[PDB]
RNA sequence: GGACUUUUACUUUGAAAAAAUUAGAGUGUUCAAAGCAGGCGUAUUGCUCGAAUAUAUUAGCAUGGAAUAAUAGAAUAGGACG
RNA sequence: UAUCUGGUUGAUCCUGCCAGUAGUCAUAUGCUUGUCUCAAAGAUUAAGCCAUGCAUGUCUAAGUAUAAGCAAUACAGUGAAACUGCGAAUGGCUCAUUAAAUCAGUUAUCGUUUAUUUGAUAGUUCCCUACAUGGUAUAACUGUGGUAAUUCUAGAGCUAAUACAUGCUUAAAAUCUCAGAGAUGUAUUUAUUAGAUAAAAAGAUGAUUCAUAAUAACUUUUCGAAUCGCAUGGCCUUGUGCUGGCGAUGGUUCAUUCAAAUUUCUGCCCUAUCAACUUUCGAUGGUAGGAUAGUGGCCUACCAUGGUUUCAACGGGUAACGGGGAAUAAGGGUUCGAUUCCGGAGAGGGAGCCUGAGAAACGGCUACC
């Protein structure tokens, strides 16, 4: 038989379902981006917890281990490229310190909104979403 | 099957082991040719690979040598006298190597004095020229010149008949002879 | 409808191991030796058929026997089955006398004819001289390289021979 | 093979092909509501000898054929449509009745459950055995 | 091996080696030996004795090639073949502690060499030369 | 068990060829030939994979049937031929030659060398012994078999062939000093000089070997190709000119052409 | 090359540990899971970068270390050294 | 990515479990189900049983064409049947068996067989043909047939070969052998010999009985081309004379490649309510042979009394094929792996065996159940 697809699950559901705290704050990033799921949420949350697992294991690594420079580079080359990490923070493990929000910033839906363009976040991404 | 597999067998600890796998071609054994005296006789066997085997089964036209001198002539092989796995052989007079057999021997006479001539035990040029010129090359033992006064030679097979159909052997010297003698008349 | 083994001597019907001989051996490939019944070599009630072969002739003909003439249906094929099927020797080179037949369908009708095999020819004979010519060759090349290597055999037994 | 049974019957208007939209209708359906109905596939259509049933790729109106694969949704009888509402067909006033009964159960008490589902099977058997 | 060492009902003797009577050379037989490799040499109770043994690593047509071991002589009770023990230490991961193994090794000894029970030993992998055996000796420290 | 293995699994492909895992199920079964399968290409690799001159695997059957094509002069159709190390490939149309040579990244790789001195071919010997009467002959790493060798010769160096024959024209020693190619282990593919060997009778000889920017590294004897004499290539060499580079120096280059 | 460093454990490095999977560099599959692709301009007869790297525990191989922890070194000297 | 909450009391602090919570490439199942991409899937229970169909056949310029097949001066194009060759030993499926077995990594063959590929490699042959041997023979086909029935086959009549069976064709030197006619290859089998390799005086390897050579003979005498297709150049002393080129098929040996068979070290889950086990019938070893492709108690004869075990043998269990791997993961761990790759085993259960380089084959045969 031909080989395997792979494939990988993107989300991440939290532990504790009903602590008003986490289902608040998460409201509020919803009809702030104006997401439907928190699976959009969740996405993201457990891609930025992906990253800082990658991002404690190298500071670990006593400055110059050829992996650490090699790869802290390709992070953050990968970062300010999307402006989730600001051009000054390049430095390192500013990485550790992002929210969330900074990527729902990122998003294309939020941009079609604070590039003028859409009047609402909601009225974005149905303007995306339409061709 | 005939099988040469080591997975019968209790291993070293004197554990019974379990049957995995029926018997394969690759790991069998055959008969033993159990070769007799006269009426040559040899079939080809079929053996791994598509190579061929002979397999000796009454032969008598059985090729030797000598071999201090390297004479290798063509003898009758008459019958077998001891055999050391069992002496159930030398009674059913049947031929495998390391077998001691006694052989025609005339044809060793008959070149004995060819090249030398005295013999036991009572034409052109180029041959008196070297005749006695080789000297010194009739000093037998006499372990085996006592031999042609009876005619028949005191001789061990070096070959697997079965395996090699051609059976040929070697003819008994030294302590060789010595160790075998005593116990021919060991056995007497 | 068993068939009858050639020396069998049973009256009964039995069962045997067949190779390729007598009932056997088609259809199945490469031996595979199905088990077959097939009857005795002697006669009983029990038979169908007996296949007999006339030998002798005897008085009044039979119009199986005398006006029934059916011909053999192929001729002769190697150059010495065609040579010594009528007595010519080596010394006649057929393809004068290979059988000839007709046939007519839209009337040119020209005849088939065998393709004798062990024909005497070229290159038959071509490829039987420029084989035997190629073993030489080889064989001089072979002999004539072999010695161009021992001129080694002087200068480097003149590193050691010569070395003083 | 042990208790699958061919719905048989006769091709009136239109052709039957193997898999096929085919609606099932019991003598209970009627075109308005959702009822004796089923909507599933033909497996096979064959037409039938004394035990050879040679198969066949598709089978025109006027015919006898089997399908395979249809036994299951059956009880005894029905009609197959294909229209949106095609109605049921007659049904086969005969002269018989399951008038003369019996008691059953089964020798060992571990067999009920083949008993129960046999029954059920037997009674496709018949057109009549209730 | 003893009585000198036809004891056994064949005659003993090295293949293809030839006491010929008829050049009194007074060694009177012939002795072939080989040194082993791997830097091992001969013992000179090997080049001297006149045992057969044809599974000799020096006498015999028997060749050295695989691992070379090192276990200490454990049972000295068998003909021309004995056994040694050699231990070691077994990891278990989960524990990060070791626990003490060991295995048996038949080995052949080529009567070259003395060997008693104690004895620390060197022996080299051959070719399968019983159903348990396929390690001969070479060392004796 | 019962027999040999006529087909190959993707995935049990070696990894030199860089096929798809998705693609299809089979890669294509090296046939027997003159190298190893593991370490072979076969035709239908070149001309598809890396050339691109085919598509179909039909389209390499049906090209290598004109007789379009020819390793080491002779002209073998069969589309999984084994073709590995040192060979050379001439071909009909495009008066066009390659050798097969690694780059540093252990794949072979395409490479072009001239008309002629594609006329000669690399070896290395691995057995010096005397034929039946007494001829003496080498075995190459190809599966040649050439005979009346000059003598101390001896196992381990190498020897340039004519192509029109076996013939024997030239050898390099295996020597401290001499360069060297890298045919297997991690460091596979690499060049330059030689500096030690550990002799280690009864197991592995390990080589030190150096090269251009003096990194040390060992590799077992079998994973070296003694290749001439020090920054005088026996052989016409691809771009790369065999040497490795930090995983950080490569992506320096890349940003270089921003 | 002729006699051995008593002999082990441990640890450093190296080669070894198939491919896939995992980690992970690169690449706007329109994103993404993926895949190992792809990238630069001419109304066409080309140019060009990739297909990394790593953890791949044991046991074995090669190796640097000589703490830690065992072990043999002469005592009826039959001992070293010549 | 290092989190706990509810429940024993009148109340308290504890122990401590039950319950809760989160994931599961983890099965099942209920309700619900619009788009796109990806894609597991009769493993678990029953390695239980199977209707029907299919899953292995194969042709080139180049083994055999007289189809009474087509198409139109031995044959000649195309070409069914049949012979010959090759393949059917891969693939695919399943995981029943199997616990030192398999398997993984790591060794070994100085312990063996090997189709094929690739590369090297071969003048010699009679005890009355070589311008070319025999029917030592037959299929398809013709025709006569049996049986309810099968890929059943008989009886009679033809004819091919790269099928089967044969066998003559050579120089030129020498070494022998009777001022000179014949015998001198290779492989089978034996035995002896060299294989030096540590200085002055009458070849390879860590290592060999290695490669190789030499002597003396042996053999139901192995191979050493009576084969095809495309071309037709050259020679003159112009004759089916003599020559010659690019290919196809085949063969002994050696190498190679794909393999394989054995094999060294270390490593398995639960169980002592398994503590001894193995050896009369091979258990551990010794000599000898036999057998094998070859080592080996693999088997046999003779002998010896050995071999394993609390560092857990032996036995029992596994709802156990091993492995790469999967799930959960602060770290350590826990649980799994029938299943895309690798290895292995099996083809209803057992055994046996033909063919062949390769099978103890199952879409092969034989027997029992
Ligand atoms: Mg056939
Ligand atoms: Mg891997
Ligand atoms: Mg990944
Ligand atoms: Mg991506
Ligand atoms: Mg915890
Ligand atoms: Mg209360
Ligand atoms: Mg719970
Ligand atoms: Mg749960
Ligand atoms: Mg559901
Ligand atoms: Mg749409
Ligand atoms: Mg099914
Ligand atoms: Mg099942
Ligand atoms: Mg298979
Ligand atoms: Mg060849
Ligand atoms: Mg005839
Ligand atoms: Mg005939
Ligand atoms: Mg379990
Ligand atoms: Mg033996
Ligand atoms: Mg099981
Ligand atoms: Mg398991
Ligand atoms: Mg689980
Ligand atoms: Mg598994
Ligand atoms: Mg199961
Ligand atoms: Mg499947
Ligand atoms: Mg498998
Ligand atoms: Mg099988
Ligand atoms: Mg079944
Ligand atoms: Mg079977
Ligand atoms: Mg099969
Ligand atoms: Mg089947």
């Amino acid at each position: 038989p031909r080989a395997p697809r792979t494939y990988s699950k993107t989300y991440s559901t939290p532990k504790r379902p009903y602590e008003s705290s986490r289902l608040d704050a998460e409201l509020k990033l919803a009809g702030e981006f104006g997401l439907k799921n928190k699976k959009e949420i969740y996405r993201i949350s457990f891609q930025l917890s992906k990253i800082r697992r990658a991002a404690r294991d190298l500071l670990t690594r006593d400055e110059k281990d050829p992996k650490r420079l090699f790869e802290g580079n390709a992070l953050i080359r990968r970062l300010v490229r999307v402006g989730v990490l600001s051009e000054d923070k390049k430095k390192l493990d500013y990485v550790l310190a992002l929210k969330v929000e900074d990527f729902l910033e990122r998003r294309l839906q939020t941009q079609v909104y604070k590039l003028g363009l859409a009047k609402s976040v909601h009225h974005a991404r149905v303007l995306i979403t339409q061709r | 099957g005939i099988s040469r597999d080591s997975r019968h067998k209790r291993s070293a600890t004197g554990a019974k082991r379990a049957q995995f796998r029926k018997k394969r071609k690759f790991e069998l054994g055959r008969q033993p040719a159990n070769t007799k005296i006269g009426a040559k006789r040899i079939h080809s066997v079929r053996t791994r690979g598509g190579n061929k085997k002979y397999r000796a089964l009454r032969i008598e036209t059985g090729n030797f040598s000598w071999a201090s001198e390297g004479i290798s002539k063509k003898t009758r092989i008459a019958g077998v006298v001891y055999h050391p796995s069992n002496n159930e052989l030398v009674r059913t007079n049947t031929l495998t190597k390391a077998a001691i057999v006694q052989i025609d021997a005339t044809p060793f006479r008959q070149w004995f004095e060819a090249h030398y001539g005295q013999t036991l035990g009572k034409k052109s040029k180029n041959a008196e020229r070297k005749w006695a010129a080789r000297a010194a090359s009739a000093k037998i033992e006499s372990s085996v010149e006592s031999q042609f006064s009876a005619g028949r030679l005191y001789a061990c097979i070096s070959s697997r008949p079965g395996q090699s159909g051609r059976c040929d052997g070697y003819i008994l010297e030294g302590e060789e002879l010595a160790f075998y003698l005593r116990r021919l008349t060991a056995k007497k | 409808g068993f068939p009858m083994k050639q020396g069998v001597l049973l009256p009964t019907r039995i069962k045997l191991l067949l190779t390729k001989n007598v009932s056997c051996y088609r259809p199945r490939r490469d031996g595979e030796r199905k088990r077959k019944s097939v009857r005795g070599a002697i006669v009983g009630p029990d038979l169908a058929v007996l296949a007999l072969v006339i030998v002798k002739k005897g008085e009044q003909e039979l119009e199986g026997l005398t006006d029934t003439t059916v011909p053999k249906r192929l001729g002769p094929k190697r150059a010495n089955n065609i040579r010594k099927f009528f007595g010519l020797s080596k010394e006649d080179d057929v393809r004068d006398f290979v059988i000839r037949r007709e046939v007519t369908k839209g009337e040119k009708t020209y005849t088939k004819a065998p393709k004798i095999q062990r024909l005497v020819t070229p290159q038959r004979l071509q490829r039987k001289r420029h084989q035997r010519a190629l073993k030489v060759r080889n064989a001089q090349a072979q002999r004539e390289a072999a010695a161009e290597y021992a001129q080694l055999l002087a200068k480097r037994l003149s590193e050691r021979k010569a070395e003083k | 093979d042990k208790g699958r049974f061919y719905a048989f019957g006769r091709v009136f208007a239109g052709t039957v092909k193997s898999g096929q939209k085919v609606r099932i209708q019991g003598p209970n359906y009627v075109p308005g509501k959702k009822d004796d109905l089923f909507i599933k596939a033909i497996q096979r259509v064959v037409l039938m000898m004394g035990r050879f049933v040679e198969p066949i790729d598709d089978c025109p109106a006027g015919n006898i054929i089997g399908l395979v694969g249809i036994d299951q949704f059956l009880l005894k009888t029905g009609t197959l449509t294909t229209s949106e509402t095609a109605h049921n067909m007659k049904v086969m006033k005969f002269s018989v009745s399951p008038v003369v009964q019996v008691a059953v159960e089964v020798k060992n008490a571990n067999d009920l459950p083949k008993l129960v589902e046999g029954l059920k099977r037997l009674s496709k058997s018949d057109p009549c055995v209730l | 091996t003893e009585l000198t060492v036809q004891s056994e009902r064949a005659f003993q003797k090295q293949p293809h080696i030839f006491n010929n009577p008829k050049v009194k050379t007074s060694k009177r037989t012939k002795r072939w030996y080989k040194n082993a490799g791997l830097g091992f040499k001969t013992p000179k109770t090997a080049i001297e004795g006149s045992y057969i043994d044809k599974k000799c690593p020096f006498t015999g047509l028997v060749s050295i090639r695989g691992k070379i071991l090192t276990g200490t002589v454990v049972s000295t009770k068998m003909h021309r073949t004995i056994v040694i023990r050699r231990a070691y230490l077994h990891y278990i991961p989960k524990y990060n502690r070791y626990e003490k193994r060991h295995k048996n090794v038949p080995v052949h000894v080529s009567p070259a060499f003395r060997v008693q029970v104690g004895d620390i030993v060197t022996v080299g992998q051959c070719r399968p030369i019983s159903k348990t055996v396929r390690f001969n000796v070479v060392k004796v420290s | 068990a019962r027999g040999p293995k006529k087909h190959l699994k993707r995935l049990a492909a070696p990894h030199h060829w860089l096929l798809d895992k998705l693609s299809g199920c089979y890669a294509p079964r090296p046939s027997a030939g003159p190298h190893k399968l593991r370490e072979s290409l076969p035709l239908i690799v070149f001309l598809r994979n890396r050339l691109k001159y085919a598509l179909n695997g039909r389209e390499v059957k049906a090209i290598l049937m004109q007789r379009h094509v020819k390793v080491d002069g002779k002209v073998r159709t069969d589309t999984t031929y084994p073709a590995g190390f040192m060979d050379v490939i001439t071909l009909d149309a495009t008066n066009e030659n390659f050798r097969l040579v690694y780059d540093v990244k252990g794949r072979f790789a395409v490479h072009r060398i001239t008309d002629e001195e594609a006329s000669y071919k690399l070896g290395k010997v691995k057995k010096v012994q005397l034929g039946k009467k007494g001829v003496p002959y080498v075995v190459t790493h190809d599966g040649r078999t050439i005979r009346y060798p000059d003598p101390n010769i001896k196992v381990n160096d190498t020897v340039k062939i004519d192509l029109a024959s076996g013939k024997i024209t030239d050898f390099i020693k295996f020597d401290a000093g001499k360069l060297v190619y890298v045919t297997g282990g991690r460091n596979l593919g690499r060049i330059g000089t030689i500096v030690h060997k550990e002799r280690h009778d009864g197991g592995f000889d390990l080589v030190h070997i150096k090269d251009s920017l003096d990194n040390t590294f060992v590799t077992r004897l079998n994973n070296v190709f003694v290749i001439g004499e020090q920054g005088k290539p026996y052989i016409s060499l691809p771009k790369g000119k065999g040497i490795k580079l930090s995983i950080a120096e490569e992506r320096d280059r890349r940003r270089a052409q921003q």
